[PDB]
């Protein structure tokens, strides 16, 4: 078991870089810190450029790069090596809530913001290429494995599912009764995580084959309190496991087939953001507001 | 057949198939409150009569009091595993431990020497969590819990110290007791008395 | 604790060399003695050592 | 590149709260 | 005889320094064994060199009996206590007090360093161990529950921290962080004036004038009895190689393998020749750090040093 | 099950099911509101 | 499926012994008996002591969350309308609840009228009575727990 | 000096609104009893009220076992008078204040050597539940006494400030009133209290076991069990007062007669056959 | 009376360290009053001869 | 009753002032405790003899004016908690078995005499203390156990 302080503020979001030696952190402080993974797991940077909250982290499959947005209305993009900030998007006229690059090539991004947009980008232009406009504040998106689909998650409850090719809606899928702050895609590509306020996680057949009802599996026991915070949600790589984020405390996992609790682990302080699986290791870390991070074995 | 005497009991233990209320030895009967602490035996040794000895300590402060404690123990060979110093690494462990315990208690003297140097800074303002013991639908409002924000009051810096600190009080007794493991007495004769 | 400036000096002294004695006639006494005359000995002290003075 | 922080990483136990 | 001891080389007297004025009632060996302090009753600090025995420094600041003696291992320090109530920090950069720890209700009868943490611990005659921080000189604690004059302190890095006997015949294990007593042996029918702690066995012997006994840490356990030394013994010193050395009020110096409990040498030496019979009598006695000398600091006002007898053993039994 | 019910500070992982699951038995009548409720001080259980 | 007669406990403190009704739950008494046969309680201690209440004994965890069965974790009640917790040195099996029965077993020491809703009995001790008592004077603490060890070294299925 | 983190406070004295803003004063106030100086604690409890100060230090509410404000009691919420009578108990502690101080430093070193988290040295001399306190215990808050004191002006009649006056503008107790003349050490110790003598005289009033005077009878009646009880529920519980052989019930009255072997066992029984008596949801009354 | 230290003898026992109590129940028994008698005590009779 | 506790208040304040000069005078205690044994005020007199053992527990005769005094007023289990609690703190004094078994014997609980007999001989004391034990069983004729 490893305690990471030193973040002044709230953590709200955390990452294993991809090959599992290093990992980030970020939220309330602006300061996104890297640390190792083995050994006195030190820290090794400061990255200074955000002026609001860092909502989310995320790596790109190689790891070079780190995508931060931001409630600054800036999208940041930085050389993991060197510390750099490469770019500054500056497309949207409220706060970042999220964002996710392309599992394959190339450089795009995507991302969801409170201005009811959700805007694709390309790395090499500065402008944004394509902008559907949804009614209500998105809290979270990802791309699907095949880089082509926007997948959002906003107030609205529904799950909406766009195509970059038509420019237009594509399937939508209800169920979720309240705000889905957080969505994550297997590795397989085949499945999505859901997280909303409505204290359910669910998965979600993403397939084109899909049968009309796409709800396969529905799992329990999460709290979502009165600071209505974006609770995150991630799989393990193997796909066998599931975390999400709880403010009631515990770091949960559950086992995707049987359906239980595996660890229901005590000792944060305050309401626990985002929980991230090790890449190759059973190791898992658990973010959260008590501003430290907790990083352990699993079995 | 019922059981009604202490008698019929013999070797002992209540019947749960006779419907009678049974008091075997006289245990289950609502006792008198008796101020005599319990008669208390360890494992498979003697009554624990130590259990006097330790009135006022507590179960792991270690006194001795049993006979067995003054018997020399053979060792025979010096260099035998048990009677090697625990420790190096757990030394400067065990030296931080006592260094962390140690340097806070000396500041908090060392904080007297300068009282005026600066007006201290405090801005903690920390929230605790409270389950109330005591529940009810009622109470709270509705709630299981309730959530304080705590925030330390900004000392006035030209306030004087307030009370009194020279009274003097009547000092409270000790420790209980240590049993004292002498010899027996040994034989004083009148010859060198009188010497 | 008040210190032992100057005028304390000699009758400082007297005190821990009657205390030092004190120690003393407790160890040497066999244990079985009358726990007593601890302040007759003490007395011979003063008188032995009134008679070097007075040679 | 970009400065070693404040951040130190140690040892520790959890502590289950009662309840 | 059960256990076979070690044999070891009986000691014998090499050289009688002479000097002092009074009693000399501490000794202590610098830790790179070039020179030795010895405090006395004079009221006087003599820094005295190791080799040749000359006379290096006369210090002088104390009001009364210099009791206990200790030069610091870490810092270039030595401390010092008296009768006096004053407990002294002399700089020998400088040879000058710069910090004396007031705070003591009566004499300090002595004075030991924890040797990681930079502590001083004292003993005094009012029933109470101060434990004083270098630095800050301020009390750390006031460590109370003797009933009587509190004779003998050691220190040590693990648990528990400090030994004390004293004169109300019991002693008394502190835990330092606490504060407060955690065992309490009161074998002794009489005064225990000397604890001595083995440098690599995790065992300490206490000396009282009815008999001297070896214990276990940390809880005390009682191993062995070893008597045959009925005097008022002042001081315990114990060599690595497991020699044991008593040296009592009349002047009677035993030499014990701390193994067997064997006594293969006792040695009585002889007095200055001015002085008088009965005034013989050893108050201090301490190894160098070549552990191959014996400084013992004696009350007819001398230091008695003492080497090896390097021949082939006859003596063994 | 093999999780002690008296205990903190716990150094490694324990699953579900080695932590939550029941302590057996039946309760003593001889405890009272305040006694029974899992207090830390005299009148509650603060964190 | 062979019937032992009384099953020998040899406990710290000395021998007692425990009779057991065949006549009306043979299947606690089944799995009692393979339970002391096979030598699952040979080091396993009484965890939980109440003064005049009860003796909870029997866990290799020693918590009081643990044991199995030999059926498996659980088993169902056999609450019969004729065995009434009804003064001390009953023996009766430790529940967590409705049809949950494990491997510990709790000895009486008292009268007690609420228990019989929610627990099955099987057992009455027979042999040294004040045994019994004399662990039931046994130092306890908040928890309940005992300083020392009170364990049973071995169990007969005699007969 | 006492320093602690948090006080020791019952729910109706914390307030109705969880969420509470408190500020903590180190040292701010010597204790109303014991004179130490205590960290005080002073909160809002709901939108009007007296916004309230801890009074007492926490050794002092330990020893009582009371909240460090109102001194009523934590687990009922009674005067301490009350509580001690009803379970035959006294307290030793000293009245004089040398001899008070004596006794404080004395539990000082008990309660710094043990856990000292625990009422149970005191608790442990009484244990048992009585239902005389159970009875009178409150069930719910008295917000009321929170309310704000009485404006000394408007009681002059020349009541400035006007309508903002945050002061109670409404008639005071009479003086006459023996209710009126509290003390905080008086309701410590539990010393002629007014409020608990109020409490103890009406208490006693409550209906109690009369027959036994007609010391040859051992027969219990026993009335309103309906048609939905059996004789075996009825049994069993009376089997757990003593021995019996008698059961007849009249269907009528839907009353039955059940015999003891003893009128001892008989009254014995009658303890809890009072209003307590409770069977299939059923409440039944008990006569001779 | 202008004192602080005096009169608290009198109100009750003023340093009552408890009797240890253990083994035998002693709780029950308990001791006949002092016989007062204040027609032929005197302040001689109590000090004694 | 003003005189009375005048008089109490007078004394008692001499007897205070002189056990705060002089502490280490055990004799000052019992006197105290005396004085009260005579006005029969024993719950004053029993916290006196308590307080003076916490100054100096070794004296072997506090305790036995301690005990004398709960044995005369006819309180057997006081005095009982007082020997067993002098034999545990202090076995070598052989003067409080003796007294101890001595109680018993005139009460004739020769089987309770016994146990402080057979925890005495697990100690090892003096030869004399065994001949007391021997000729205990032999005054009752048990010459079988005089022999083991």
């Amino acid at each position: 078991i490893m305690l990471l302080s030193g973040h002044e503020g709230e953590v709200y979001c955390c990452k294993f870089h991809p090959n599992g030696s290093t990992l980030a952190s970020a939220g309330f402080d602006r300061l996104i810190l890297l640390w190792n993974v083995y050994g006195d797991c030190d820290n090794y940077a400061t990255l200074k450029g955000h002026s609001g909250a860092v909502m989310e982290l995320h790596y790109n499959t190689d790891g070079s790069m780190l995508f931060s947005a931001s409630t600054d209305k800036t999208v940041a993009v930085w050389d993991s090596e060197t510390g750099e900030r490469v770019k500054r998007l500056k497309g949207h006229t409220s706060f970042v809530n999220s964002c996710y690059p392309a599992r394959r090539g190339p450089q795009l991004v995507c991302t969801g913001s409170d201005d009811g947009t959700v805007k694709l980008w390309d790395i090499r232009k500065k402008a944004a290429i394509q902008t559907f406009q949804n009614t209500y504040q998105v809290l979270a998106v990802t791309f699907n494995d095949t880089s082509d689909q926007i997948i959002s998650g906003g107030i609205d409850n529904d799950i909406k599912v766009w195509d970059l090719r038509q420019n237009k809606l594509t399937y939508t899928m209800r169920g979720h009764a309240d705000s889905v702050t957080g969505l994550s895609l297997s590795s397989e590509g085949s499945y999505l995580l859901s997280n909303a306020m409505d204290n359910t996680v669910r998965v979600w057949d993403v397939r084109p084959f899909a049968p009309k009802e796409r709800c396969v599996k529905i799992f329990q026991g999460n709290v979502h309190n009165f600071e209505k915070n974006l609770l995150r949600c991630s799989w393990s790589p193997d796909g066998s496991k599931i975390a999400a984020g709880s403010a009631d405390r515990f770091v949960y996992v559950w086992d995707t087939t049987s359906r239980r609790i595996l660890y229901k682990l005590p000792g944060h302080a305050g309401s626990i953001n985002e929980v991230a699986f090790h890449p190759d290791e059973p190791i898992i870390i658990s973010a959260s507001s008590d501003k430290r991070l907790y990083m352990g074995e699993i079995q | 057949w019922i059981p009604r005497l202490l008698e019929d009991f013999g070797d002992g233990g209540a019947f749960p198939e006779i419907h009678v209320a049974q008091y075997p030895l006289d245990m289950g009967r609502k006792k008198k409150m008796s101020n005599a602490l319990a008669i208390q035996v360890d494992s498979e040794g003697k009554i624990k009569y130590d259990a006097i000895a330790r009135q006022g300590q507590s179960k792991d402060k270690v006194i001795y009091s049993k006979y067995t404690d003054l018997v020399p123990k053979e060792v025979m060979n010096a260099d035998d595993p048990d009677l090697q110093r625990p420790d190096e690494e757990a030394i400067k462990e065990i030296t931080e431990k006592t260094r962390v315990a140690l340097e806070k208690s000396v500041s908090q003297k060392v904080a007297a020497a300068m009282p005026v140097r600066a007006a201290d800074k405090l801005a903690p303002a920390q929230y605790i969590r409270y389950t109330p013991s005591q529940q009810g639908v009622a109470f709270n409002s509705g709630a299981k819990q309730r959530v304080i924000r705590m925030v330390e009051m900004q000392k006035d810096p030209m306030e004087p110290p307030r009370f009194k600190i020279n009274k003097k009080i009547p000092r409270g007794p000790p420790s209980p007791p240590a049993p004292v493991m002498h010899s027996p007495s040994r034989k004083m004769t009148v010859k060198e008395q009188q010497e | 604790a008040k210190t032992v400036t100057k005028q304390r000096v000699e009758s400082h002294f007297d005190l821990e060399l009657r205390a030092a004695v004190m120690h003393d006639i407790l160890d040497m006494m066999p244990e079985g003695i009358k726990q007593n005359k601890a302040r007759t000995i003490l007395q011979h002290l003063s008188e032995a050592w009134r008679c070097w003075k007075a040679n | 590149g970009a400065a070693g922080g404040p951040g130190i990483g140690r040892a520790a136990g959890r502590g289950i709260p009662a309840g | 005889t059960m256990p076979k001891p070690q044999w070891h080389p009986p000691w014998k007297l090499y050289r009688v320094i002479s000097g002092h004025l009074g009693w000399v009632r501490c000794i202590a060996v610098e830790p790179g064994n070039q020179w030795f302090v010895t405090g006395s009753a004079d009221r006087t600090i003599k820094i005295w060199d190791l080799a040749s025995g000359k006379l290096k420094l006369s210090l002088t600041g104390h009001i009364s009996t210099v009791r206990g003696v200790i030069v610091s291992t870490r810092s270039p320090y030595l401390f010092s206590c008296g009768e006096d109530k004053q407990v002294k920090c002399w700089d020998l950069e400088y040879n000058k007090v710069i910090r004396h720890y007031h705070g003591h209700l009566s004499a300090v009868y002595g004075l030991d360093l924890h040797p990681t943490i930079d502590v001083l611990v004292t003993c005094s005659r009012d029933s109470t161990a101060r434990i004083w921080d270098v630095r800050t000189k301020a009390s750390v604690h006031t460590l109370s529950g003797h009933t009587n004059a509190v004779a003998t302190v050691r220190c040590q890095a693990a648990e528990p921290q400090i030994i004390t006997g004293s004169h109300d015949t019991t002693i008394r294990l502190w835990d330092l962080v606490a504060g407060k007593t955690r065992v309490t042996l009161t074998n002794h029918k009489k005064s225990v004036r000397a604890v001595v702690l083995h440098p690599r066995h995790y065992t300490f012997a206490s000396g009282s004038p009815d008999n001297i006994k070896q214990w276990k840490f940390p809880d005390g356990s009682f191993i062995q009895n070893l008597s045959g030394h009925n005097a008022i013994i002042n001081t315990l010193t114990v060599n690595s190689d497991g020699v044991l050395v008593s040296g009592a009020d009349n002047g009677t110096m035993h030499l014990w393998d701390w193994r067997t409990g064997y006594n293969f040498q006792r040695v009585h030496a002889a007095v200055q020749p001015g002085s008088l019979d009965s005034e013989s009598g050893i108050f201090a006695c301490a190894f160098d750090q070549s552990e191959s000398r014996l400084l013992t600091a004696e009350a007819d006002k001398t230091i008695k040093v003492y080497r090896e007898d390097d021949t082939a053993t006859e003596e063994t039994h | 099950v093999h999780l002690d019910p008296a205990v903190k500070e716990v150094q490694y992982n324990p699953t579900y099911e080695t932590m939550f699951a029941p302590e057996f038995g039946p309760e003593n009548p001889f405890r009272t509101q305040q006694m029974a409720a899992p207090r830390n001080m005299l009148s509650g259980y603060a964190e | 499926s062979w019937q032992p007669p009384n099953v020998y406990l040899e406990t710290s403190m000395g021998i007692i012994v425990l009779e057991l009704y065949w006549k009306h739950a043979p299947k606690t008494c089944k799995n009692f008996a393979e339970l002391a046969r096979r030598g699952y309680y040979n080091g396993t201690k009484f965890h939980r002591i109440i003064k005049d209440f009860m003796i909870q004994g029997g866990d290799p965890t020693g918590t009081g969350r643990g044991g199995a069965s030999i059926y498996g974790k659980q088993f169902e009640d056999e609450l019969h309308p004729d065995l009434k917790f009804t003064g001390a040195g009953i023996l009766a099996m430790a529940n967590a609840g409705p049809d949950t029965n494990g491997s510990q077993f709790f000895v009486t020491l008292a009268p007690t009228q609420w228990l019989d809703g929610k627990h099955t009995i099987f057992g009455r001790v027979c042999q040294g009575i004040g045994m019994v008592n004399r662990v039931g004077m046994v130092e306890t603490n908040s928890q309940d727990r005992p300083v020392d060890d009170v364990k049973i070294i071995k169990a007969y299925p005699s007969g | 000096w006492e320093d602690a983190d948090f006080p020791i406070l019952c729910q109706t004295c914390l307030g109705e609104n969880p969420y509470i803003r408190m500020t903590k004063e180190k040292y701010g106030k010597e204790c109303k009893i014991c004179a130490r100086p205590f960290t005080v604690f002073r909160w809002c409890p709901g939108v009007r009220m007296r916004f309230k100060k801890t009074e007492v230090c926490q050794t002092c509410s330990k020893l009582k076992n009371v909240c460090q404000t109102c001194l009523l009691d934590l687990e009922y919420g009674l005067p301490i008078q009350v509580r001690d009578a009803g379970l035959s108990f006294k307290d030793d502690m000293p009245k004089s204040d040398v001899n008070k101080e004596y006794y404080t430093q004395n539990m000082e070193r008990e309660i710094s050597n043990s856990d000292g988290t625990r009422p149970v040295g005191m608790l442990g001399k009484a244990t048992s539940t009585s239902d005389m306190l159970l009875k009178l215990a409150r069930t719910t808050p008295y917000y009321k006494r929170n309310r704000p004191h009485i404006c000394s002006f408007w009681v002059k009649g020349e009541c400035k400030r006007g309508e903002e006056c945050p002061y109670r503008h409404e008639k005071p107790t009479d003086p006459d009133d023996p209710l009126a003349d509290q003390n905080i050490k008086d309701r410590y110790y539990g010393i002629n209290d007014p409020v608990a003598d109020k409490l103890l005289k009406r208490a006693s009033t409550m209906p109690r076991l009369d027959p036994p005077e007609d010391k040859t009878i051992t027969t219990l009646y026993v009335g309103g069990l309906g048609d939905t009880i059996t004789e075996t529920d009825l049994r069993n519980h009376f089997y757990q007062f003593g021995e019996i052989r008698t059961i007849t019930v009249v269907q009528r009255q839907q009353c039955a007669f059940i015999q003891f072997a003893t009128r001892q066992a008989a009254e014995v029984a009658a303890e809890k056959s009072f209003n307590k008596l409770i069977v299939n949801g059923r409440r039944l009354n008990v006569k001779w | 009376r202008k004192r602080k230290r005096g009169v608290d003898y009198n109100a009750e026992i003023p340093f009552e360290k408890k009797p240890a109590l253990g083994f035998y129940d002693t709780s029950e028994e308990n001791y006949q009053a002092l016989d007062a008698d204040f027609r032929k005590l005197r302040q001689q009779d109590l000090d004694g001869e | 009753e003003e005189e009375l506790n005048d008089y109490k208040l007078r004394k008692r304040k001499t007897f205070e002032d002189n056990i705060r000069k002089n502490r280490t005078v055990i004799s000052n205690w019992i006197k105290y405790a005396q004085w009260e044994e005579s006005l029969k005020e024993i719950q004053r007199a029993r916290s006196i003899y308590e307080r003076a053992l916490d100054v100096d527990y070794r004296n072997i005769t506090l305790w036995l004016k301690y005990a004398e005094m709960e044995m005369k007023n006819r309180q057997v289990n006081h005095a009982r908690n007082i020997w067993d609690r002098a034999i545990t703190t202090l076995p070598r004094v052989n003067q409080f078995w003796y007294k101890y078994t001595y109680m018993e014997e005139m009460l004739g609980n020769v089987a309770g005499a016994r146990q402080v007999f057979e925890r005495w001989m697990e100690w090892q004391p003096e030869e004399q203390a065994w001949h007391s034990y021997i000729n205990f069983e032999l005054r009752y004729k048990e010459v079988d156990r005089a022999r083991t």
